[PDB]
RNA sequence: GAGUCUG
DNA sequence: TCCGCGTCAGACTCGTTTATAGCATACGTGAG
DNA sequence: CTCACGTATGCTATAATGTGCTGACGCGG
């Protein structure tokens, strides 16, 4: 069972592991997230709903007035994506919000029966996400990258040494909300518990409890266990708990009943403890001297006097015991604090605490955050309540509360966003438990603690900020104004919200220009996770621990895809099957194993859930429809991996691919490649420029088709059916009745995008895949995007490669290429550059775009037309004028040499200059397109007007063909309905179709169908009119540009760049090279058959690199092409369909344990020859990642091609004709031409413009800059002798202004003498130091 | 050791160009220090022959 | 200065000077008006704050944020930082008669030679061409010589070939760790945009041709030419200065 | 790591062995980006002193 | 550790007496008659009012402290021109003065280039109009749409919105920008060649032709004279000067056709 | 200033 | 607690959003 | 020599009189 587009060309699968779950939609993250932000939910606070309910209702300070939110609505987008991109506007929907101004009476108590004003107010346009996953901001496609941040909740961490060479582990708790101040608890070397609010100055931890109204005795009752002391007759007694002592040394002789258990001064072992517990020991007699030091729990007072004998938390003595006895207390509650397990931490912290009561504690807290400002009681209560106990300033969020409750071992997941008094104490309790030794510290890098924010959460936050800025304004105006005249819209401002959101989608770090070199580049960019940007890490902040691969990254984040750069480890590609949980943690699919039998039941497990189960490996062998073949299966749990029994196994990896990301999944023999090289391989695939002829990969994986389809760059069929009309522009498909809805006309039109500019100025061209009258299913590829073959992803071009040295032409990775590659225009690449010419208005007057330009040859003006615009199709070269422009000049005081020259030619040329847009120097191309943007008031250019004539007539034609094909398709249906119950075949075709409003039949369901089709026909009739009026308006519409700018002309140049020495090429195993030489065909090593190799790569760049993938790819590539050469030979000699069928079935069903079955047969003869015609240019094979082809399978395939098992061949030198003395490995490596063309990098400068202050030449090729001669480079001249070369570089070559001109004159005069001076940067330095008020003088000789 | 040795050089143009420029220039300004330009860095700064 | 867009762009020192002048002049006013002393004091604090911001912003506590939120760049900040003026504009500089491109092998070269692209060399030796053009009387003056080069006339190539003869060019690779990271070569004019490097010196540059680039620099004076040919030439820097072992070795 | 990789490239590495490889690999690559600067700062301190 | 100029000043203001109605009247009568203490006390007591307005006037131009000090200048003018005879309270009158002086300062100091209040006031009305338009038109105001609403010239509205654009910081952008007033060595060298050639060209044409031609354009002479002004030297003619000027240029045109320029140096 | 990059 | 340090060139992009009363006399320079 | 134009300083009156983003680097002296 294969699809129509797969019947045309089938990839051979060497995979063996049946896929229980298919690769999901890859651009899932971006779409789901943003869809949640705009998604209208009544309940589920997601994006805007949440944002309004959070802020609103806003009630005035007086409390008479309030503004409340009803609902919102997005207007439809003013401009489509197309018009936005051209015009350079943001693709957005207007946000209209219903809001109700309600007013209370001040005279009545809370009478709401005064004024209720409800109206729908504009608050900004929100940018919309494209169906692909992008935003068009100011006419530029951008991607907002998902973020990775610390999840709110609690975290328990510990400086492992660091502070105090003492080497003490200081434990700490950090409570992180989603919004609010941070709450820190920490230990000190002296075991005192401290609180840092918002990581400010340190305060004793007990002070925060006093602020929450805890008495001293209540604090102690919370952290400490009590020990009772009974004073009987004269001897002291204490209530014993058998264990407590445990691992202590007995300070007294412990006697129970009459009989001595402990010996004094010996350590109490487990035997003593079980003896005491079984004997049921509750009182033990003790010496009075043991209480010296014990801490009293409660306040104990003299019942006679009523005065305090001892305060709570006070160290007892022999005399306080005596006074207590005689007062009439024969029971004393003392603290249990035995070092080791139960530490007296809070007891010691209370002694450090300078505060006494609640107020004194609140004042001290207040004085910390606001130091200086006098306390008031109202101020201190307000501040403390507004820190962690205000619904408006503190919000843990659902994820915060959930992680918080799980960390404190609760049952309930959901709860308050504000901190409860119970929360804080439980956190302190756990901190102290961890100090004692029971309980552990959580991990920060653990993905259970790192959460994903995609777009919708981030858009939501910026939108809340906008609302908060609005709330101040609103509340302010509600209080001041009269309530009754004043409506809600005069109070709201849209500009704050629009500004907050605009700044996110445009200024933000995470909003970046889409990387569009190729489909894979796009798809991988949109599934990026960045730990950087706002609310995240910085490069400075980023350590080594975060960057490295964490255990939990398994199945969630790619271990082998990260920029090799400063961002190494902070930026991460998402794994293949990975997805975001409801709370935003990453999760991965796993197959449930029940009673040892491995079900197809699939569970997505979060980072924290994964730890708990034992998960078998994907490569683990399952036994034919039940359990594991092998007894001890290789699995992983508790973050580590070993053998397990079958009964212990809970789960298993869904695919072998789930560990890897998209980009790395496309690397064939990844299994045989070093992880470093593989990283750069996956990184360079993104840099691959699409060639003129998009060539499939012979050695693929199978992700090729998934990626091409999900990227969106391919046109895919929604409805299917038969193709009515193909064109190099459009595809019209007639839909099948089964999916075709009976309401609208059932004809789908896909308009293809023709040759368009990319962000990297590469070429985007869609060509039609299918032929005229081809039957297609839903999800069939109808048109190929730029770097896609029939449905598969095609980033470059496969080539006959031989590994062997040449005469140093492949020295260090240098690449030797055959001329045949250049001839066949393979790796010829198309680039489209955009140049603008801006007519501005100056103080002197407006600039003119005339062809009438002072001092210009007829040669130049030949190419400009009436208006001063170059013609479409015109070839241009550096210095040719594209758009002629002149800047008005005022009274210009010329010199005697200039006045004598202007007199000679008489070309005074009025009061105007020459500021024409001309082709940049050395770039040379053909003008493909011209666009003109004018203002509204200014009279249009003749050329602008003819452009609008074209767009108008073309628009009319487009819409007319819509209505025509839609009417024809619709009456074609009415014709079939009328035949249903009314045979009138020939009789209906003769009368005109235009007079079919009269035609009906009997009142049944079929008469109602006729009514549907008639109401749609007329609907389309008016719709066509209002569409045409819209188009006409946009074409006439004068565009509002920047202030100062009257009009803009955009020229698009087209360039065909040929492959050439200096150009950078790579494979997919991270194997790069620069092309050194293009060899004539004659010179290239050739086979026994006479066929020359395309590329000669250096053997020595393999065993060091440890990317062995490229060699396996080459052997298999040759085997693939072997079989293509056999099919090509059988097709050239026609032969039998039966014989081709035989060979091809034996081929597909080769592999030792091939998963993929292909029962050829069912294929019809016509399907088989279309298939062979595609297989002829080499049988495409798929080697999954970690479930790839084996050596033995590749050698078996080679034998099927009658190629050698070694995959080495005899080669003959093209030059000499003699044979090479040993066999050479030859085959097909799929090669990529990266964006790094020599054409773009070569730069040279003799003299140019110079910098403003420093007077040094500028930097960069765009500014025509001199190369920087850095400290390092200077030192080299210092090591040498070279003193004149150095001074040259310091002086006449850089700053020295007089020196440089004088030496230029000398060099044209041929003097080659320096005449040095003083570098100008120094004169500035002096001025800058005197500006500081330091006298810095030059002292003369 | 290296860092202090470089700051102990009796040229304040070299000391300033290395590190700690604010502190070097206050101590030189207060001492009324005179740099006679003997080392290589000093000559490279004024754009002279090494 | 006026940007092309009609807008202006200015140094942050202007914002700091304007702070200082406004507060100072307001202080003169409040002194002429005999203001109560609390207000005089506030103005004196604000005046000291403005001058301290102008001299060294960020030392006196919280730096004054301008337009973005970034602290205004003060006088001391232009001198101090690595980026100040010392490290950036003075102990190293941007340089005339300097170029770059991708490097590629030249196995045919001798050890003292390097492939230099035609168009690159045309531009670097522009004054030297102008000079010979006028001595041959082929160019009447400099602007006519410039237009002959712009037109890239056939006679100009022959002159350029004549100038480059026995003229050494410095090749540099980042990073320049030791002195052999700069070497002099006699250039060989080549059609095409890539620099051709002799294999045996690839060791000293740590040059591998997977896209590395090199700076070219033209020694102008007779002195600089001689220092390049005698001291800095490839051939003459065979042994490592760090050890007695040679650097030029076949691989 | 206590469990070594028994296999070689020719035989074929699994997802577990490959995942475990990655740690060392990326620490190496991060080392080149981050560590390069203290070496260079030592060159510069040395140069200034001599 | 109170180091901040702002917190110190606000501490000092809080430390003041708050005035009543009868107290304001008593002090105000003494103040206008010219009491020292009365003026001081009325100002010091009403500093708090300056701060309330200056606190809601931040993030628009200057800093809070800069906005408070300018506001204090309004307080002084308010105390000077307060009328205690009118039953109406001081706070009401002072509020006008404080807002006036703050706004005026914010319109001048905030922009590097001195902008007139006349234009700023016009701008205010254009922007308020834009706000009302934006609330009803889901889109934003066009220049023409604002001009229609105010019944004013489109060009005038465009000029105003053109002055709204603020200045950008060079600190970097400085290094992209290059000196446009300073010519490059190549250009300066070209001028040297021309100036040197002229001297040689003057002693190549006739003695009377290079005298008259040079001293007119100010090539050899000191001042660039005209056809009629060449008469001051020795020429003292109007027709003979014009024939001889052009005769010098015609012989020089053939000197440029033969050397190899003329149409070659016409493009230039 | 924030990016995505090549050594 | 405070402050002094952190490799060398190259490519590209973005960015400098927002606010405030109306009309009379006075001060000062420029244009016809 | 005179007026217009550009720019500035003036005065108005319900009462109102107390502030306020991003947090976390690491080694040495
Ligand atoms: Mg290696
Ligand atoms: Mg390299």
């Amino acid at each position: 069972v294969y699809s129509y587009t797969e019947k045309k060309r089938i990839r051979k699968d060497f995979g063996k592991r049946p896929q229980v779950l298919d690769v999901p939609y890859l651009l899932s993250i971006q779409l789901d997230s943003f869809q949640k932000f705009i998604e209208q939910d009544p309940e589920g606070q997601y994006g805007l709903e949440a944002a309004f309910r959070s802020v609103f209702p806003i009630q005035s300070y007086s409390g008479n007035s309030e503004l409340q939110y009803v609902s919102y609505r997005l207007g439809e987008p003013v401009f489509d994506v197309q018009e936005c991109q051209i015009r350079g506007v943001t693709y957005s929907a207007p946000l209209r919000v219903k809001l109700r101004l309600v007013i209370y009476e001040r005279e009545a108590p809370e009478g709401t029966v005064k004024d209720i004003k409800e109206q729908e107010v504009y608050m900004g346009e929100i940018p919309l996400m494209t169906d692909n996953g992008t935003f068009v901001i100011n006419g530029t496609e951008r991607v907002i990258v998902s973020q990775l941040h610390r999840s709110p909740g609690v975290f328990f961490d510990s400086d492992k040494g660091k502070t105090h060479s003492s080497g003490k582990v200081l434990y700490n708790a950090r409570i992180i909300p989603y919004r609010g101040s941070w709450l820190d608890f920490e230990f000190d070397p002296k075991d005192n518990l401290f609180v840092r609010i918002d990581r400010r100055r340190k305060l004793p931890a007990t002070i925060i409890l006093r602020a929450l109204n805890y008495t001293t005795e209540q604090i102690l009752d919370l952290f400490f266990e009590k020990v009772i002391f009974e004073i009987r007759d004269n001897k002291l007694q204490m209530e014993l708990v058998p264990e407590r002592l445990r691992g202590e040394t007995a300070s007294f002789d412990i006697e129970a009943n009459g009989k001595v258990y402990v010996e004094k001064g010996r350590r109490i072992t487990a035997r003593h403890i079980r003896q005491l517990e079984k004997d049921d020991v509750k009182l033990i007699e003790v010496p009075v001297e043991y209480i010296a030091g014990k801490v009293v729990a409660k306040d104990y007072i003299d019942e006679s006097t009523g005065e305090l004998i001892c305060a709570a938390n006070m160290e007892l003595s022999l005399d306080l015991l005596a006074k207590l006895s005689q007062s009439g207390h024969k029971r004393i509650e003392t603290l249990f604090t035995n070092d080791l397990d139960h530490g007296p931490y809070i007891s010691e912290t209370l002694r450090v605490d300078p505060t006494n009561d609640r107020l004194s504690a609140l004042v001290e807290i207040y004085r910390m955050m606001r130091p200086g400002e006098p306390p008031t009681r109202e101020a201190a209560e307000s501040l403390f309540e507004n820190l962690f106990f205000s619904e408006d300033r503190y919000d843990l969020s659902a994820v915060g509360r959930m992680k918080f409750n799980r960390s404190l071992l609760r049952e309930e997941i959901e709860g308050s966003g504000i901190l409860s008094k119970d929360d804080i104490i439980d956190v302190m309790k756990k901190l102290i438990d961890i100090r004692n030794g029971k309980g552990e510290v959580d991990d920060i890098d653990h993905l259970g603690n790192r959460r994903i924010r995609s777009v919708g959460e981030m858009a939501e936050n910026q939108f809340r900020v906008g609302l908060v800025r609005v709330e101040r304004a609103v509340k302010e105006r509600l209080s001041l104004g009269d309530l009754d005249t004043l409506m809600p819209q005069d109070m709201i401002n849209a500009k704050p919200i629009s500004a907050a959101v605009k700044e996110f989608f445009g200024s933000s770090q995470l909003s970046q220009f889409m990387d569009q070199n190729n489909p894979l580049s796009e798809i991988t960019h949109k599934r990026r996770i960045s730990a950087l940007g706002p609310g995240g890490l910085t490069r400075e902040r980023a350590g080594f621990e975060v960057r490295d691969v964490h255990p939990t990254h398994y199945g969630r984040v790619c271990p082998i895809e990260t920029p090799e750069g400063p961002n190494i480890g902070l930026i991460n590609s998402l794994s293949v099957y990975a997805q975001t949980n409801e709370y935003g943690f990453l999760e991965t699919p796993y197959r449930k194993v029940t009673d040892g039998v491995v079900t197809d039941e699939i569970h997505y497990l979060s980072a924290i859930e994964e730890g708990n189960y034992v998960i078998a490996q994907a490569n683990s062998n399952l036994d034919e429809e039940g359990h594991f073949v092998e007894d001890l299966v290789t699995c992983r749990s508790k973050g580590e991996s070993s053998l397990f029994s079958r009964d212990q196994v809970d789960y298993m990896d869904v695919s072998t691919q789930q560990v890897v990301s998209v980009g790395a999944s496309l690397i064939p023999f990844l299994e045989h490649d070093d992880a470093n090289r593989a990283l750069m391989g996956a990184n360079m695939q993104r840099q691959a420029v699409p060639t003129l002829r998009a060539d499939k990969p012979l050695v693929g994986t199978g992700m090729e088709r998934a990626v091409a389809v999900d990227s969106g760059v391919t046109a895919v069929a929604k409805r299917g059916g038969v193709v009515q009309y193909v064109d190099a522009s459009r595809i019209v498909i007639k839909v099948n009745e089964d999916e075709m809805y009976p309401g609208e006309a059932g004809i789908d039109i896909y308009n293809l995008t023709k040759y368009t500019r990319s962000n990297q100025n590469t070429c985007i061209n869609q060509m039609p895949c299918v032929s005229l009258g081809e039957p297609v299913e839903r999800g069939d590829v109808l048109a190929d995007g730029p770097s896609t073959d029939l449905g598969e992803l095609a980033l470059g071009q496969n080539m006959r490669v031989a590994f062997m040295p040449w005469n140093g032409y492949n020295f260090e990775d240098s690449i030797l290429v055959s001329e045949r590659v250049v001839q066949e225009d393979r790796f010829t690449t198309i680039h489209i550059q955009e140049l603008a010419c801006v007519s501005r208005d100056t103080k002197l007057g407006p600039e003119e775009i005339t062809a009438d330009i002072p001092n210009v040859g007829e040669a130049a003006l030949s190419k400009l037309d009436e208006s001063g615009i170059v013609y479409i199709g015109a070839e241009v070269t550096g210095g040719d004028i594209l758009v002629g422009k002149v800047t008005p000049k005022g009274e210009t005081q010329l010199t005697p040499e200039e006045k004598l020259l202007r007199a000679i030619f008489g070309e005074k040329a009025s009061d105007v200059k020459d500021s024409s847009l001309r082709v940049p120097n050395g770039v040379s191309g053909t003008v493909i397109d011209v666009q003109v943007f004018t203002r509204d008031g200014v009279e249009k250019d003749k050329r602008a007007l003819e452009i609008e004539e074209m767009q108008l007539k073309q628009a009319k034609k487009d819409l007319s063909e819509e209505l025509q094909i839609l009417e024809a398709g619709l009456f074609s249906r009415i014709r079939a309905v009328l035949v249903a119950g009314g045979v009138e075949a020939e009789k209906l075709d003769k009368l005109p179709r235009d007079r079919w409003l009269e035609l009906g039949l009997t009142d049944e369901e079929k008469q109602n169908q006729l009514e549907q089709l008639a109401e749609q026909y007329d609907e389309l009739k008016h719709e066509f009119e209002k569409k045409l009026e819209a188009k006409r308006r946009k074409i006439t519409q004068g565009d509002d540009l920047a202030p100062g700018v009257l009009k803009i002309v955009k020229v698009y140049l087209a360039v065909k760049r040929r492959i050439q020495p200096g150009d950078k090429m790579a494979g997919r195993h991270g194997n790069k090279g620069v092309i050194s030489k293009i060899n004539p065909i004659e010179d290239m090593p050739y086979d026994e058959n006479g066929t020359p190799v395309d590329i000669v790569l250096n053997p020595l760049g393999v065993p060091s690199r440890m990317n062995i993938g490229q060699i396996l790819e080459t052997h298999l590539g040759m085997a693939a092409k072997g079989i293509g050469d056999k099919i090509n030979a059988m097709l050239k000699q026609q032969q039998e369909v039966a014989k081709l069928r035989e060979f091809i079935q034996r081929a597909y069903d080769l592999g030792a344990d091939v998963r993929q079955k292909v029962d050829l047969s069912t294929f019809s003869d016509e399907e088989v020859m279309r298939l062979a015609e595609n297989l002829r240019k080499g049988m495409p094979i798929a080697t999954p990642v970690f479930d790839g082809a084996k050596e033995a399978e590749i050698k078996e395939l080679l034998k099927l091609g009658d190629l050698p098992t070694s995959g080495q061949i005899r080669l003959y030198d093209g030059r000499t004709g003699e044979q090479f003395e040993r066999p050479v490995t030859v085959g097909y490596m799929y090669m990529l031409k990266l964006n790094h063309l020599v054409d773009d990098k070569m730069h040279a400068r003799s003299t140019g413009s110079y910098s403003l202050v420093t007077q040094q030449p500028l930097g960069g090729k765009a500014q025509f800059g001199g190369q920087r001669f850095g400290e390092m480079e200077v030192w080299a001249l210092e090591a040498y002798g070279a003193a004149y070369t150095l001074q040259e570089m310091l002086t006449v070559k850089s700053d020295d202004v007089n020196g440089r001109t004088k030496m230029y004159k000398n060099i044209v005069d041929g003097n080659h003498q320096m005449e040095p001076g003083m570098p100008e940067s120094f004169n500035v330095l002096l001025k800058e130091i005197r500006s500081l008020g330091i006298n810095i003088e030059l002292e003369d000789e | 050791g290296i860092t202090k040795a470089s700051l102990a050089t009796e040229s304040f143009i070299s000391a300033a160009s290395f590190q700690e420029t604010t502190r070097v220039l206050t101590e030189a300004a207060v001492a009324g220090k005179r740099d006679e330009l003997r080392g290589l860095k000093e000559n490279v700064i004024v754009g002279r022959l090494i | 200065v006026p940007l092309d867009g009609g807008r202006f762009a200015t140094s942050d020192l202007n914002d700091l000077y304007r702070r200082v002048i406004n507060r100072n002049n307001r202080l003169k006013r409040l002194l002429d008006l005999a203001a109560p002393d609390i207000i005089v004091r506030n103005e004196k604090r604000m005046l000291q704050e403005a001058v301290d911001a102008l001299l060294d912003n960020g030392r006196r506590g919280r730096a004054i944020t301008g337009s973005n939120k970034r602290p205004l760049k003060s006088l001391a900040d232009m001198i101090k930082g690595k980026q100040g003026r010392f490290r950036q504009n003075l102990l190293g500089k941007r340089v005339d008669y300097s170029g770059r491109s991708v490097i590629t092998v030249g196995p045919y070269l001798r050890l003292h030679q390097c492939g230099l692209p035609k168009k690159m060399a045309l531009e670097l030796f522009k004054p030297f061409i102008y000079g010979k053009l006028e001595l041959r009387g082929l160019a009447t003056t400099i602007k006519a010589a410039k237009k002959m080069v712009e037109r890239e006339e056939a006679v100009v190539w022959d002159i350029l070939d004549e100038v480059i003869r026995e003229h050494p060019v410095l090749l540099n690779r980042a990073p320049t760790l030791h002195r052999l990271g700069i070497q002099a070569f006699e250039p060989v004019l080549i059609e095409g945009k890539a620099i051709q490097l002799h294999p045996l010196v690839c060791a000293a540059y740590n040059a591998d041709f997977d896209g590395d680039q090199m700076a070219v620099h033209v020694p102008l004076t007779l002195e600089a030419q001689l220092e390049a040919r005698a001291l800095m030439m490839s051939t003459n820097n065979i042994l490592s200065p760090a050890n007695g072992e040679p650097i030029i070795v076949p691989s | 790591i206590e469990t070594p990789i028994t296999a070689n490239f020719r035989e074929g590495l699994n997802v577990l062995q490959y995942f475990i490889s990655t740690h060392g690999a990326r620490k190496g690559l991060a080392d080149t980006a981050l560590k390069t600067a203290n070496s260079g700062y030592l060159t510069r301190r040395l140069v200034d002193v001599a | 550790r109170v180091l901040d100029a702002t917190q110190l000043y606000l501490g000092e203001i809080g430390y003041s007496p708050l005035l009543t109605a009868e107290e304001e009247v008593y002090f105000a009568r003494r103040a206008l008659r010219g009491d020292v203490a009365s003026r001081r006390r009325m100002i010091e007591s009403n500093l708090r009012l300056v701060v309330k307005i200056a606190r809601r006037y931040g993030n628009r131009g200057l800093a809070l402290l800069d906005l408070i000090e300018e506001g204090n200048l309004g307080l002084i003018r308010a105390v000077e021109k307060f009328d205690p005879e009118r039953g109406f309270r001081f706070s009401t009158y002072a509020t006008w003065w404080i807002r006036q002086t703050i706004e005026r300062a914010i319109m001048n100091q905030t922009r590097t280039i001195r902008l007139p209040i006349h234009i700023v006031k016009e701008l205010n009305v254009y922007l308020r109009t834009a706000r009302e338009l934006s609330h009803k038109l889901d889109h934003e105001p066009s220049a023409e749409e604002i001009a229609e609403q105010l019944d004013k010239p489109v060009d005038d509205v465009s000029r105003m919105l053109r002055l709204n654009e603020r200045g950008t910081a060079v600190d970097a952008l400085l290094d992209i920008l290059a000196d446009e007033k300073e010519n490059g060595p190549e250009d300066t060298t070209q001028d040297d060649d021309m100036k040197q050639s002229i001297v040689k060209w003057l002693f190549e044409l006739n003695a009377k032709q290079r005298e008259v031609l040079a001293r007119r354009f100010g090539l050899l002479g000191y001042e660039a004279a005209t056809l009629e002004d060449v008469g001051r030297e020795i020429g003292l003619t109007r027709e003979r000067v014009r024939q001889i000027q052009v005769e010098g240029l015609r012989r020089l045109r053939e000197i440029l056709q033969t050397q190899g320029l003329n149409i070659e140096a016409l493009f230039l």
